[PDB]
C-alpha cells in the first residue's frame, strides 16, 4: 500500500495473507468470506506468461495477522488449502478480465476478535455504494512504494473513479467486470495498492446496517500511485453468481 | 451471499460501538 497508514488491531479481521510454502514468500492478499472460503485474484494463482500455476500443496494462508513478520501467538492461524477454483472465463491473455478465484480451507478457521468474515454485496448494496466519488478501503502488506515492505498491515481509503476517467487513463481495454479507484491529479490526496497487495479486498461500510462489504479485489495497475493512473479492481458483485455456484456446490 | 449472519461486523469495532480512525472518511464521501 502506497501512502496509507498503520491499521489498528482488528481493523481488517477478514484480511488473509497468501504464501508460497517453499521458499517462504508472501504472494498476495486475500479475504475471508466464511470459515472455509477465501477470496483472491486469479492472477495470484494462475499466470501462464510467468509459468505460474500453483496447486493446493504449493500454498498456505495466514489469518488474523497484524505484523508482517512477527509471530502472533494464539492469534494468527495458518491454514492449508483443500481446493483452488479459478473463474472459467478468467482472461490472462489481454486485460485480466474476471480476475477472481476462491480457495477452500482444509479445515474451518475459528472466528475471534482478529478473525472474522466480510460480507458480499447484495444488489441493493451494490446499487447504493458502487458510485463514482464514493470511497472504499484497501488493505495489505504489499510494497510501500513503486521501487520497501511495512512491518504492520497498511490501510488506505480511495474514491471510486468515473468510468470514462478510468478508460482514458490507460490504453488497456477495460471491461464491465472491472472498476477503478484512486485520486485524480488535481485532488491533492494520494494512495494506491502495490505489488503484494493484489488479491486483497476493496471494502465499503454500509451506512444502512453498519456492515463491511467487499466490493472489489485488487487486480492490476500500471505502476503504483502515479499521477493520472488508477488501480483496477475486480467487480465482485458482477461475478456473484459464480461465487455462489462454487460455495453452494463444493462447500460440502 | 456467503450465508454468514455475522459478516462484516468487526468484534473490536462495530460490536463494541467503537469507530476506527478513518471510517468517517468513507461516510463523508457517501454524503458530500
Ligand atoms: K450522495
Amino acid at each position: 500500500i502506497v501512502e496509507g497508514s498503520d491499521a489498528e488491531i482488528g481493523m481488517s479481521p477478514w484480511q488473509v495473507m497468501l504464501f508460497r510454502k517453499s521458499p517462504q514468500e508472501l504472494l498476495c492478499g486475500a479475504s475471508l468470506i466464511s470459515d472455509r472460503w477465501v477470496l483472491t485474484a486469479a492472477h495470484c494463482l494462475l499466470y501462464p506468461p510467468w509459468d505460474k500455476n500453483f496447486t493446493e500443496n504449493d500454498l498456505l494462508v495466514r489469518i488474523g495477522k497484524h505484523s508482517r513478520t512477527r509471530y502472533e501467538r494464539n492469534i494468527e492461524k495458518i491454514s492449508m488449502l483443500e481446493k483452488i477454483y479459478i473463474h472459467p472465463r478468467y482472461n490472462w491473455r489481454e486485460n485480466l478480465d474476471r480476475d477472481i478465484a476462491l480457495m477452500k480451507l482444509k479445515k474451518p478457521v475459528a472466528f475471534s476478535d482478529y478473525i472474522h468474515p466480510v460480507c458480499l454485496p447484495d444488489r441493493e448494496t451494490a446499487a447504493s455504494l458502487l458510485q463514482a466519488g464514493y470511497k472504499g478501503r484497501v488493505t495489505g502488506w504489499g510494497n510501500l512504494k513503486e521501487t520497501g515492505q511495512p512491518s504492520v498491515l497498511q490501510v488506505v481509503n480511495l474514491p471510486i473513479v468515473e468510468r470514462p476517467v478510468c478508460k482514458d487513463s490507460t490504453r488497456i481495454r477495460i471491461t464491465d467486470n472491472m472498476f477503478c479507484a484512486g485520486y485524480k491529479p488535481d485532488e491533492g490526496k494520494r494512495g494506491d495498492a502495490c505489488e503484494g497487495d493484489t488479491g486483497g479486498p476493496f471494502v465499503m461500510k454500509s451506512p444502512f446496517n453498519n456492515r463491511w462489504y467487499q466490493m472489489g479485489i485488487v487486480s492490476w495497475g500500471e505502476g503504483c500511485d502515479r499521477d493520472g493512473k488508477y488501480g483496477f479492481y475486480t467487480h465482485v458483485f458482477r461475478l456473484k453468481k459464480w461465487i455462489q455456484k462454487v460455495i453452494d456446490q463444493f462447500g460440502e | 451471499g456467503s450465508g454468514e449472519a455475522d459478516c462484516g461486523l468487526r468484534p473490536l469495532f462495530e460490536k463494541k460501538s467503537l469507530e476506527d480512525k478513518t471510517e468517517r472518511e468513507l461516510l463523508e464521501s457517501y454524503i458530500d
